[PDB]
């Protein structure tokens, strides 16, 4: 729909959003039912009870992994001597097409503060860190002002409304590398080290930041938790009849008539969003491709537009939902240049730890540059498909490389003819010495 | 030879009066031009620093991008 | 010969007050040096290492790892244009050509008078509002190649 | 513990790594970033094998031998098609940007990278683009340094920081422009910097004293002696 009514029953996140795109401060937040779930958690809810409610509410990961946060919180050790636990908010994105947390932190900072309060009491953590980016400046200013207002209002400090639970919140603005978004590399970057990820299964819930149990959660997860604790769990299961419970900040981007961001329940197909919420595309565009998640997932054709944007529904289509922020590709854009730019971003924004990504993403960049410039050679398409087969999950140290080569998978699978037309000259790897007969095999 | 330095000329008119003078030293082997392979040079393919050849000046070698450079 | 001002030391010590390990404030110390002087010189690595207590190799690696910690000297205004895919679809080659025709330089280099330094950026987080750029912590969206000279004349 | 490699039963230790358990049996698995005295990391992916859980399995999963514990009930495979061609792809990625300067290298016949390139069986090159080059540093009168030969296996900084405790050498760089050394030019003040000649599998850190008046390894008449 062009005009959308944001009642709190169906839009638990953005029903208190302002029309003039102004930040909602503490008084306006408390006027529109603010810190009620936090009050319930910090007065009459046990931390294990909150963990069980989050686990049985069906909330999953919103950073693209899709892993349920209740089972994430159930990996904390049961020893009470490990009371130096930490909570981290992955406010960092640097992902092309991901822009929901910018809105969530520019005009809803107290929702994030309440979410960290609830999750820190649930996880028995005493320190919380919002890992932001240097690109987000107004969001950082609004978050710091919200933290100051919450501290002035007797919250976010020592003995929060007479509980004895001590919690302190800080904002860490990173300098910016895309690998810092992953949880283990976010932990490494938080410790003042280079943002190289860490091996598994030493988990962050057992040994994370400075050897202490930590939990890293997305902005939207911590924005969905206080609505769960303020409105109930059966209400959270009774807003969408799908296996993925809750609402997601969806929206299309890229040469669209209305490229925006709207909160919608799971199970909503991309076609209705594109035609009514996005309003269709501009004049003279035929919608030749789309991507469900921003730049990390893989392309889908027009035949997959009828699929509901869930995790499992796009999982069996040879794809994944990711951040659920869709991106549209038209016929006026060659996918050779587009996938070249994607691989360039992934090659220059990866880390230098493990070999296959390190020395295959620049190789894919150079092969796609040769295909763009018309200098493609026999032995490039099969090289790319062998590269993307060898850059899957488990082969590399982290998951940057499967998300890097998934657009290569979809561009190779669907739009093969453009890459085939990108090859003009024959194979030439060696030049003559004019004193040695070459070993020309036939 | 990976540099095509040691080579076999078609010259065979050899023979010495002493066995001690059949050992050819450096000055008895190095000739004043390229032999059976006229237009090959190894050091245009090597990667080490050479007089008249800085880093990245070899064949199929890019210029050394600085670590401290502003490029992401 | 590098030295640290008093405000730098107070800010760095207050940042180390926020963390369990003083190593965790290295990125923010480099950011403070960047906000005061515009870039991180060679002696700043040893100064941060001596203040924090971690060796200079770790500080050098942190400074050379993250993209927005500049070790080469830059101009007084760092133009950071988007190089990602959404702004590629919306069109960033036009504004890149406009910048290259206005400043007469290449990306990654600074102008001769030290007025601007052109740099690509991984993403800005403003994908829905068209092509985006940042100049001196000021963002700009819905950009057009015709408005680039108008946008570039409001900076010193 | 009891493991099964190549469809054959072996009895190895339970708490150790799979790579060191397989190397203790005399089997050949290539590796670049694992050292017996430095632990195991994932800087390369050279020790890849194919692991199966059940006794009979078809697909399996490509795992790292230095990241898999040698536990009871693992059925791993080494010389199958997929793991061998993946290791060949990893050595190909290491030769993607490697200088063509083997005969002017101080390692030569003492180079681990040559041994693991020949062992994987990779000779044909399909890379036609430009290579990666770096500058050099002066690391004192003992350690000659040149960065082009590196493969970013992180063994030097792991030894020099965690094991040797030196506060000089480290990693400075990025995705592909990754550098291993000193932020300035000067002698490595650590008393154990001379072990970087054998720690480094490549010709980056080499013996300067042996670089002067140099001979190859096969030309060396060795003896077992005491310092
Ligand atoms: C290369 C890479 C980049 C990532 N970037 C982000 C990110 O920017 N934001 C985010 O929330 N998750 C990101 N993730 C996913 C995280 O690993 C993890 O899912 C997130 O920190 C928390 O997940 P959650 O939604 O279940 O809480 C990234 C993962 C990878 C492999
Ligand atoms: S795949 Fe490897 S090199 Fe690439 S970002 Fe992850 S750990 Fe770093
Ligand atoms: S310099 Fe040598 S030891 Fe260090 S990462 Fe490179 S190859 Fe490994
Ligand atoms: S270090 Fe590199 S150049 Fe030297 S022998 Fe080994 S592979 Fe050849
Ligand atoms: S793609 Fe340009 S702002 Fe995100
Ligand atoms: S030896 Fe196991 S990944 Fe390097």
């Amino acid at each position: 729909m062009k005009n959308i009514i944001r009642t709190p029953e169906t839009h638990p996140l953005t029903w208190r959003l302002r029309d003039d795109k102004q930040p909602v401060w503490l008084d306006e937040y408390r006027s529109k039912n603010g810190y009620e779930g936090a009050r319930k958690a910090l007065t009459g809810l046990s931390p294990d009870e909150i963990v069980n409610q989050v686990k049985d509410a069906g909330l999953k990961g919103r950073g693209g992994a899709g892993f349920s946060t209740g089972l994430k919180w159930s990996l904390m050790p049961k020893d009470e001597s490990m009371n130096i636990r930490y909570l981290l908010c992955n406010a960092d994105e640097m992902e092309p097409g991901t822009y929901k947390d910018r809105l969530l932190m520019e005009q809803l900072p107290h929702l994030l503060v309440e979410g960290m309060l609830i999750s820190a009491f649930a996880l028995k953590a005493y320190r919380g860190y919002i890992f932001l980016r240097g690109e987000y400046i107004e969001a950082a200013v609004n978050l710091r002002r919200a933290i100051a207002e919450a501290t002035e209002a007797g919250l976010l400090g020592k003995n929060i409304m007479g509980t004895g639970f001590d919690f302190e919140l800080f904002v860490h603005t990173g300098a910016g590398r895309y690998i810092c978004g992953e949880e283990t590399a976010l932990i490494n970057s938080l410790e003042g080290r280079r943002a190289n990820p860490r091996s598994k299964p030493p988990f962050p819930a057992t040994s994370g930041a400075w050897g202490k149990p930590t939990c890293v959660n997305n902005v939207e997860t911590l924005c969905n938790v206080p609505a769960i604790l303020a409105n109930g769990v059966e209400w959270y299961q009774n807003i969408s009849k799908s296996k993925d419970a809750g609402t997601k900040l969806m929206g299309f981007s890229g040469r669209v008539k209305n490229p925006g961001l709207w909160e919608l329940p799971f199970g909503t197909t991309a076609r209705e969003i594109l035609e009514d919420y996005a309003g269709g595309m501009r004049d003279g565009l035929k919608f030749k491709a789309w991507q469900p998640g921003g730049a990390g997932t893989d392309f889908l054709t027009e035949a997959h537009l009828d699929l509901p944007m869930e995790f499992e529904s796009i999982g069996k289509a040879g794809s994944r939902l990711g951040t659920a922020l869709a991106m549209a590709v038209d016929h006026e854009i060659n996918m050779v240049s587009l996938v070249r730019n994607l691989e360039e971003f992934f090659a220059r924004e990866s880390c230098g730890w493990c070999t296959p990504c390190r020395d295959g993403l620049p190789w894919s960049v150079k092969i796609l540059r040769a295909l763009e410039r018309g200098e493609g050679q026999p032995g490039d398409i099969e090289t790319l498909e062998q590269l993307c087969r060898f850059l899957g999950p488990g082969k590399t140290f982290c998951a940057h490389a499967p998300g890097a080569v998934e657009p290569l998978q979809s561009a190779i699978k669907y739009f093969r003819e453009e890459f085939e037309a990108g090859i003009k000259q024959p194979f030439s790897n060696t030049h003559l010495i004019n004193g040695i007969q070459p070993n020309l095999l036939k | 030879c990976p540099t095509t330095a040691i080579q076999l000329t078609p010259d065979f008119e050899m023979g010495e009066y002493k066995r001690q003078d059949l050992v050819y030293e450096k000055e008895d082997l190095l000739i004043s031009g390229p032999g059976k392979y006229p237009e090959y040079n190894f050091y245009r393919m090597a990667g080490m620093a050479i007089d008249g050849k800085d880093k990245g000046e070899a064949e199929n070698e890019a210029k050394p991008i600085d670590v401290k450079s502003l490029l992401p | 010969a590098f030295e640290l001002s008093a405000a730098e030391r107070e800010a760095i010590e207050h940042e180390m007050h926020h963390y369990e390990d003083p190593r965790a404030a290295s990125i923010e110390a480099l950011k403070i040096v960047q906000k005061q002087r515009g870039w991180v010189p060679d002696g700043a690595i040893h100064a941060i290492a001596d203040v924090l207590g971690i060796p200079a190799s770790d500080v050098e690696g942190v400074a050379t790892f993250y993209s927005q910690i500049f070790r080469q000297p830059v101009g007084r205004h760092v133009i950071r244009y988007c190089d990602s895919v959404v702004c590629h679809i919306n069109g960033y080659q036009g504004i890149q050509a406009a910048l290259e025709k206005k400043l007469n330089i290449k990306p990654g280099q600074t102008t001769f008078d030290g007025r601007f330094t052109l740099l690509p950026t991984c993403c800005l987080g403003n994908c829905d509002k068209g092509p985006n750029m940042m100049i001196d912590e000021d963002t700009h969206a819905h950009l057009t190649p015709e408005a680039i000279p108008e946008l570039l004349e409001r900076y010193k | 513990a009891t493991i099964h490699v190549d469809g054959k039963e072996y009895e190895v230790n339970g708490a150790d790594n799979l790579l060191e358990a397989c190397l203790s049996l005399g089997l050949d698995i290539p590796y670049f970033c694992w050292h017996p005295a430095l632990g195991s990391v994932g800087a390369c992916r050279q020790c890849a094998v194919k692991q199966y859980q059940n006794a009979e399995d078809t697909r399996g999963r490509l795992v790292m031998s230095c990241m898999t514990p040698a536990s009871d009930g693992t059925f791993i495979s080494i010389d199958d098609e997929e793991a061998k061609q993946f290791r060949e792809s990893v050595v190909e990625w290491l030769m993607t940007n490697h200088p063509h300067d083997c005969p002017v290298c101080e390692e030569g016949g003492n180079c681990h990278l040559q041994d693991m390139t020949v062992m994987t069986g990779h000779s044909f090159r399909r890379y036609r683009f430009t290579k990666r080059t770096h500058r050099n540093q002066d690391l004192g009168p003992f350690i000659s340094h040149e960065m082009n030969r590196c493969i970013a296996c992180y063994r030097c900084v792991r030894y020099y920081k965690d094991y040797a405790g030196g506060t000089d050498l480290g990693v400075y760089g990025a995705h592909d422009n990754v550098y291993f050394g000193r932020p300035e030019d000067g002698t490595l003040e650590s008393e154990f910097s001379g072990n970087l000649v054998e720690i480094c599998p490549t010709g980056v850190f080499t013996d300067k004293t042996h670089s002067e008046r140099y001979n190859r390894k096969w030309d060396m008449q060795f003896a077992p002696s005491i310092c």
